[PDB]
């Protein structure tokens, strides 16, 4: 029985950036335990409803280690929506967002849905990346952008639901 | 080299085409395998977590018991 | 004619060389995916235990307060 769709999503980005909390907040875990640190992969499921239908989201969170290079391509290649995630507390994370965009373009599929996620927007006092400058990156590359906080719990649920709507609207187009 | 180029371009025309068709075949299996391996690891990751959580749930209600008594003797 | 044959052979060559190198990669995939899968599953296993372990140590030691820090309430 239910669900009645399966979107496969991916979280990618620099380490430190809080990819993994951003997940843990969406999937609603009561706990901190993860294998990201040690292994470099972790995974979470959440079904949501959008305009009435069940939508199973499988969310992979990748951390680059070259150790599992092959497997993590498999995730790129098979991913329906991927979130690029920087820390607004840290520039190079933001600078690299271009670099990742490479990978995504190079390792991943030709129509994938894409979303730049400016994380930790919660801590303004340690802000190095202007939002304005954040949006411009996004607009340049014609992709959606969103500022977030895994800890204040800001826009994480919205970031996903937004990406999930974007995936579905595309698929419903191929009726 | 009119027959040499008319003939060789047919060999190179098939060569580039041969691999074209071969590429799709090599790539198509490399996707079927990846899906299979997604579904396998989705299952494992779900297991590792599922197990580790019930370890924690229990660890929870043992410390929750001791903070019930630990504070009460600590009061006076 | 005898002119045009100097185009196909020096670009289709950058083509076939490019594709040849692809399959070389796509060939080594199945094995790797498997190779990696083993290493992941092991690592999954080992970490899983180390995690369920740590949260068991702390279920017994927290319970030994209900055995050796509740009787100090019975002793004092
Ligand atoms: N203030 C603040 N700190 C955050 C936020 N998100 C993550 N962090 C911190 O950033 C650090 C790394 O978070 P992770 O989720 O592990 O980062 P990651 O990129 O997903 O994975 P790693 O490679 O382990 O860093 C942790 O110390 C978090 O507490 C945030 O939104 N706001």
């Amino acid at each position: 029985k239910t669900y009645d769709y399966l979107f496969k999503l991916l979280l990618i980005g620099d380490s430190g950036v809080g990819k993994t909390c951003v997940l843990f907040r969406f999937s609603e875990d009561a706990f901190n335990s993860t294998f990201i640190s040690t292994i470099g992969i972790d995974f979470k499921i959440r079904t949501i409803e959008l305009d009435g239908k069940r939508i199973k989201l499988q969310i992979w969170d990748t951390a680059g280690q070259e150790r599992f290079r092959t497997i993590t391509t498999a995730y790129y290649r098979g991913a329906m929506g991927i979130m690029l995630v920087y820390d607004i507390t840290n520039e190079k994370s933001f600078d690299n967002i271009r670099n990742w965009i490479r990978n995504i373009e190079e390792h991943a599929s030709a129509d994938v849905e894409k979303m730049i996620l400016g994380n930790k927007c919660d801590v303004n006092d340690k802000r190095q990346v202007s939002k304005e400058r954040g949006e411009k990156l996004a607009l340049d590359y014609g992709i959606k952008f969103m500022e977030t906080s895994a800890k204040a719990n800001i826009n994480v649920e919205n970031a996903f639901f937004t990406l999930a709507r974007d995936i579905k609207a595309k698929m419903d187009k191929k009726l | 080299g009119y027959e040499r180029l008319k003939e060789e371009l047919a060999k190179a025309q098939r060569e580039l085409k041969l691999k074209d068709e071969e590429c799709e075949r090599l790539s198509k299996v490399r996707d079927q395998l990846g899906q299979e391996l997604e579904e396998l690891t989705a299952s494992l990751f779900e297991e590792a977590h599922k197990m580790v959580r019930e370890a924690n749930i229990k660890q929870a209600t043992a410390e929750k018991q001791l903070k019930e008594a630990q504070g009460k003797i600590d009061v006076l």
